[PDB]
């Protein structure tokens, strides 16, 4: 018969193992086939139900479907449509800012997250940073006056 | 409408029970009139027209539903690199004298902006036969108010059934129920900066 | 269908006004019979369809 809208429920796969859906989180589209989670957790599997609830003879009626689970990595392909040119970038791999001269982005500073480097100035022709910091070898090479 | 007309809705053998359909809703008036036909067929006997005093209004069997009850909260904390937490507030309502309800609608704002102007710029969340409302990203120790309202296909167009507004806030004190767990590379949160 | 039968839909009494439901969703043809009894109640008049 007709289905007036279909119900979402997701928890993740650890703790539906663990308690079932107890605590699962319920999301719910209507009529709509899509459904969007934003900021969903990284590299974490979580299962995902899914019913379908149409008013019964009574007062209602429930027909439900079997659960599934999924998992958000590297190896998921991404549309990303956000494209990019977002000024300061915090991701894992290191803190670079940078200014907008003319129609090109020139690094002003690099934190790396990995190493702990740490440039700051004006990269010259040579790519070394007025300031910059090496710890990796541990040296104060400055292109400057230390006061 | 005094010019309506006796709209023709029945004829038929007289009986003391009588139903029909097909009347509009509104007001309108009744009256009766009978016939007998004499054995030849050609000779017909009325009783004239007999109409009630008394108007009637037709009108649908819905009365709006009751209200939704049984505010509760849930709680939960995500640190994907950066620190999180989603709330989840829920809520009980029963069938009792009331229709059905085909939908909630949750509306929310800040407590002082509620205070402030009341619900001009409130945010609205619907889930509809769900009784369990989510946020993500709620603020952090920020309080807002929250109310629900049950809306049905009223007899016109819509019926209205509203709940009394409540207010929440979540702060350390609020019990987190995670389920996120841990082992994410990078941290940020209040306490420090560490890589591994 | 031309294979469809004229299925019943009110028997009663004739009026100007004739309002019935139970009619399905469709394209169908309408015809109408009339009939009159004699007094006797074993002769009827038809007047045909």
């Amino acid at each position: 018969a007709n289905v007036r809208e279909f119900l979402v429920t997701y928890i993740n796969s650890e703790e539906y193992a663990r308690t079932g859906w107890a605590k699962a989180q319920k999301i719910n589209v209507g009529a709509a086939r899509a459904a969007t989670i934003i900021s969903f957790p990284w590299k974490v599997e979580h299962t995902f139900k899914v019913s379908s609830i149409a008013w019964g003879p009574n007062r209602q009626d429930i027909t439900e479907s079997a659960p599934a689970t999924f998992i958000l990595n590297e190896d998921t392909p991404l549309d990303n449509s956000f494209v990019n040119e977002t000024g300061i970038d915090v991701n894992y791999a290191f803190i670079k800012g940078s200014m907008k001269e003319g129609e090109i982005w020139k690094q002003t500073f690099l934190i790396d997250a990995a190493t702990g480097a740490i440039n700051i100035g004006l990269l010259d022709e040579e790519g070394k940073a007025p300031i910059s910091f090496d710890p990796i070898n541990r040296v104060v090479n400055v292109d400057g006056k230390v006061i | 409408s005094e010019d309506s007309e006796w709209v023709k809705y029945y004829i038929g053998a007289l009986g003391p029970t009588i139903k029909f359909g097909g009347v509009p809703v509104g007001d309108y008036k009744i009256r009766i009139s009978g016939q007998v036909t004499m054995p030849d067929g050609v000779t017909v006997d009325s009783s004239g027209y007999y109409e009630y005093p008394s108007v009637f209004t037709v009108a649908y069997n819905f009365v709006p539903p009751t209200a939704p009850t049984n505010i509760a909260f849930k709680a939960a904390r995500i640190a994907d690199g950066k620190e999180r937490y989603d709330a989840r507030i829920e809520w009980d309502w029963e069938r009792g004298a009331g229709a059905n309800v085909r939908e909630f609608l949750v509306t929310y704002i800040n407590s002082e902006e509620y205070a402030r102007t009341g619900w001009a710029k409130a945010q609205k969340i619907n889930v509809g036969a769900a009784r369990a409302a989510t946020i993500i990203s709620f603020p952090w120790k920020v309080e807002h108010t929250f109310k629900v309202s049950s809306i049905a296909w009223g007899p016109n167009r819509q019926d209205i059934t509203e709940s009394a507004p409540a207010t929440f806030i979540l702060n350390e004190d609020t019990p987190l129920d995670n389920s996120f767990v841990n082992e994410t590379g990078i941290d940020v949160n209040y306490a420090f900066i560490k890589g591994s």
